[PDB]
Protein backbone atom coordinates (compact mmCIF):
# COMPACT_ATOMS: atom_id res chain seq x y z
CA UNK A 1 0.00 0.00 0.00
CA UNK A 2 1.27 2.98 -0.89
CA UNK A 3 -0.42 6.89 -0.11
CA UNK A 4 0.62 10.55 -0.50
CA UNK A 5 -0.25 13.31 1.49
CA UNK A 6 -2.61 16.22 1.38
CA UNK A 7 -2.36 18.11 -2.40
CA UNK B 1 4.90 13.50 28.07
CA UNK B 2 7.30 13.00 30.34
CA UNK B 3 10.94 12.89 30.15
CA UNK B 4 11.49 9.35 30.35
CA UNK B 5 9.02 8.60 28.07
CA UNK B 6 10.28 10.86 25.30
CA UNK B 7 13.33 9.33 25.33
CA UNK B 8 12.08 5.74 25.83
CA UNK B 9 10.18 6.99 21.96
CA UNK B 10 13.22 8.16 20.78
CA UNK B 11 15.31 5.36 21.95
CA UNK B 12 12.64 3.12 19.97
CA UNK B 13 12.57 5.05 16.79
CA UNK B 14 16.34 4.32 16.69
CA UNK B 15 15.43 1.21 15.88
CA UNK B 16 12.63 2.18 12.99
CA UNK B 17 13.86 5.32 11.14
CA UNK B 18 17.15 5.16 8.47
CA UNK B 19 19.18 7.73 7.46
CA UNK B 20 20.01 8.58 3.79
CA UNK B 21 23.80 7.94 2.95
CA UNK B 22 25.37 10.70 1.96
CA UNK B 23 24.92 14.72 2.61
CA UNK B 24 21.66 15.62 4.18
CA UNK B 25 20.53 17.71 6.98
CA UNK B 26 21.39 15.92 10.09
CA UNK B 27 19.86 18.55 12.57
CA UNK B 28 16.29 18.99 10.31
CA UNK B 29 15.93 14.78 10.10
CA UNK B 30 16.83 14.64 14.07
CA UNK B 31 13.68 17.95 14.37
CA UNK B 32 11.74 14.87 12.45
CA UNK B 33 12.40 12.23 14.71
CA UNK B 34 11.99 14.37 18.09
CA UNK B 35 8.05 15.10 15.90
CA UNK B 36 7.63 11.34 15.50
CA UNK B 37 8.88 10.78 19.10
CA UNK B 38 5.26 12.40 20.16
CA UNK B 39 3.65 9.70 18.75
CA UNK B 40 2.19 7.29 20.94
CA UNK B 41 5.07 4.79 22.15
CA UNK B 42 2.63 1.39 21.56
CA UNK B 43 2.32 2.42 18.27
CA UNK B 44 6.31 2.85 17.77
CA UNK B 45 6.62 -0.53 18.91
CA UNK B 46 4.41 -1.87 16.85
CA UNK B 47 6.47 -0.80 13.97
CA UNK B 48 9.34 -1.53 15.70
CA UNK B 49 7.94 -5.13 16.00
CA UNK B 50 7.27 -5.05 12.13
CA UNK B 51 10.23 -4.07 11.23
CA UNK B 52 8.79 -0.70 9.44
CA UNK B 53 11.20 1.28 8.55
CA UNK B 54 10.81 5.28 8.20
CA UNK B 55 13.13 6.11 5.41
CA UNK B 56 14.57 9.67 5.47
CA UNK B 57 15.45 10.92 1.71
CA UNK B 58 18.05 13.50 0.26
CA UNK B 59 16.20 13.28 -2.48
CA UNK B 60 13.35 12.06 -4.55
CA UNK B 61 11.01 9.23 -3.79
CA UNK B 62 11.04 8.00 -6.98
CA UNK B 63 15.03 7.78 -7.12
CA UNK B 64 15.19 4.71 -4.33
CA UNK B 65 14.95 1.59 -6.23
CA UNK B 66 11.79 0.59 -4.53
CA UNK B 67 9.79 3.12 -5.64
CA UNK B 68 11.17 3.83 -9.34
CA UNK B 69 7.49 1.73 -10.27
CA UNK B 70 5.63 4.88 -9.05
CA UNK B 71 7.71 7.28 -11.50
CA UNK B 72 4.86 9.41 -13.74
CA UNK B 73 2.15 7.86 -11.51
CA UNK B 74 -0.36 9.80 -10.05
CA UNK B 75 -0.61 9.17 -6.25
CA UNK B 76 -4.58 8.57 -5.59
CA UNK B 77 -6.58 11.79 -4.81
CA UNK B 78 -3.91 13.58 -6.49
CA UNK B 79 -5.73 14.02 -9.86
CA UNK B 80 -5.57 16.84 -11.88
CA UNK B 81 -2.63 18.56 -9.59
CA UNK B 82 0.25 18.11 -12.39
CA UNK B 83 2.07 16.30 -10.06
CA UNK B 84 3.38 12.62 -10.07
CA UNK B 85 5.05 10.45 -6.95
CA UNK B 86 8.22 12.11 -8.72
CA UNK B 87 6.93 15.42 -6.77
CA UNK B 88 5.43 13.91 -3.80
CA UNK B 89 7.37 14.61 -0.84
CA UNK B 90 6.41 11.73 1.64
CA UNK B 91 4.90 8.34 1.31
CA UNK B 92 3.07 6.20 3.60
CA UNK B 93 1.09 2.23 4.01
CA UNK B 94 3.43 -0.86 3.59
CA UNK B 95 6.42 1.72 4.00
CA UNK B 96 7.33 4.73 4.85
CA UNK B 97 9.70 7.39 2.73
CA UNK B 98 10.32 10.81 3.75
CA UNK B 99 11.82 13.55 2.24
CA UNK B 100 13.98 15.65 5.05
CA UNK B 101 13.25 19.37 4.64
CA UNK B 102 9.44 19.04 3.72
CA UNK B 103 7.68 18.29 7.20
CA UNK B 104 5.57 22.10 7.09
CA UNK B 105 2.51 22.63 5.50
CA UNK B 106 3.24 24.24 2.09
CA UNK B 107 6.20 21.99 1.09
CA UNK B 108 5.08 20.01 -1.60
CA UNK B 109 1.59 18.80 0.08
CA UNK B 110 -1.10 20.61 2.43
CA UNK B 111 -0.04 18.45 5.31
CA UNK B 112 -0.24 19.47 8.98
CA UNK B 113 2.70 17.66 9.28
CA UNK B 114 4.53 15.54 6.41
CA UNK B 115 6.24 12.84 8.64
CA UNK B 116 2.84 11.92 11.15
CA UNK B 117 0.49 11.89 8.24
CA UNK B 118 2.86 9.22 6.54
CA UNK B 119 3.43 7.70 9.31
CA UNK B 120 -0.25 7.72 10.49
CA UNK B 121 -0.61 5.57 7.30
CA UNK B 122 1.48 3.02 8.21
CA UNK B 123 0.05 2.73 11.43
CA UNK B 124 -3.11 2.38 10.15
CA UNK B 125 -1.99 -0.26 7.65
CA UNK B 126 0.45 -2.39 10.02
CA UNK B 127 -0.60 -1.75 13.34
CA UNK B 128 -4.14 -1.75 13.03
CA UNK B 129 -5.04 -3.51 10.28
CA UNK B 130 -6.62 -0.65 8.14
CA UNK B 131 -8.55 0.70 11.09
CA UNK B 132 -9.29 3.87 8.71
CA UNK B 133 -11.65 1.16 6.23
CA UNK B 134 -13.32 -0.42 9.39
CA UNK B 135 -17.48 0.45 9.81
CA UNK B 136 -16.72 1.95 12.89
CA UNK B 137 -14.29 4.45 11.65
CA UNK B 138 -16.15 4.94 8.07
CA UNK B 139 -19.41 6.31 10.37
CA UNK B 140 -17.42 8.85 12.15
CA UNK B 141 -15.96 9.71 8.44
CA UNK B 142 -19.30 10.48 7.42
CA UNK B 143 -20.03 12.87 9.92
CA UNK B 144 -16.37 14.59 10.19
CA UNK B 145 -14.23 13.90 7.45
CA UNK B 146 -15.21 17.64 5.79
CA UNK B 147 -14.12 19.26 8.74
CA UNK B 148 -10.80 19.76 8.53
CA UNK B 149 -10.77 21.18 4.97
CA UNK B 150 -9.18 19.75 1.58
CA UNK B 151 -12.46 17.93 1.57
CA UNK B 152 -12.11 16.30 -1.96
CA UNK B 153 -9.37 14.70 -0.01
CA UNK B 154 -9.79 14.12 3.31
CA UNK B 155 -13.79 14.00 2.80
CA UNK B 156 -13.49 11.43 0.20
CA UNK B 157 -10.65 8.43 1.38
CA UNK B 158 -11.59 7.69 4.93
CA UNK B 159 -7.38 6.37 5.24
CA UNK B 160 -6.41 10.35 4.38
CA UNK B 161 -8.85 11.77 7.20
CA UNK B 162 -7.56 9.29 9.50
CA UNK B 163 -4.05 9.87 8.96
CA UNK B 164 -4.17 13.79 8.78
CA UNK B 165 -6.41 13.42 12.41
CA UNK B 166 -3.41 11.77 13.07
CA UNK B 167 -1.17 14.13 12.64
CA UNK B 168 -3.30 16.93 14.62
CA UNK B 169 -3.63 14.40 17.14
CA UNK B 170 0.28 14.25 17.48
CA UNK B 171 1.73 16.98 16.02
CA UNK B 172 1.46 19.68 18.95
CA UNK B 173 -1.13 20.83 21.66
CA UNK B 174 -2.43 23.80 19.39
CA UNK B 175 -3.00 21.00 16.71
CA UNK B 176 -4.52 18.43 18.86
CA UNK B 177 -6.80 21.41 20.44
CA UNK B 178 -7.82 21.95 16.83
CA UNK B 179 -9.11 18.58 16.11
CA UNK B 180 -10.96 18.09 19.19
CA UNK B 181 -12.97 21.24 18.49
CA UNK B 182 -13.32 20.26 14.23
CA UNK B 183 -13.75 16.19 14.95
CA UNK B 184 -14.84 15.48 18.63
CA UNK B 185 -15.64 12.09 16.97
CA UNK B 186 -12.46 11.42 15.71
CA UNK B 187 -10.28 12.54 18.58
CA UNK B 188 -12.63 10.65 20.95
CA UNK B 189 -11.62 7.38 18.85
CA UNK B 190 -7.36 8.03 18.74
CA UNK B 191 -7.92 9.22 22.15
CA UNK B 192 -9.49 5.40 22.89
CA UNK B 193 -7.29 3.80 20.08
CA UNK B 194 -3.77 4.64 22.19
CA UNK B 195 -5.24 3.09 25.20
ZN1 LIG C 1 -2.12 10.52 3.06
Amino acid sequence: EVNAPVP
Amino acid sequence: MDSTTIQQNKDTLSQIVVFPTGNYDKNEANAMVNRLANIDGKYLNALKQNNLKIKLLSGKLTDEKEYAYLKGVVPKGWEGTGKTWDDVPGLGGSTVALRIGFSNKGKGHDAINLELHATAHAIDHIVLNDISKSAQFKQIFAKEGRSLGNVNFLGVYPEEFFAESFAYYYLNQDTNSKLKSACPQTYSFLQNLAK
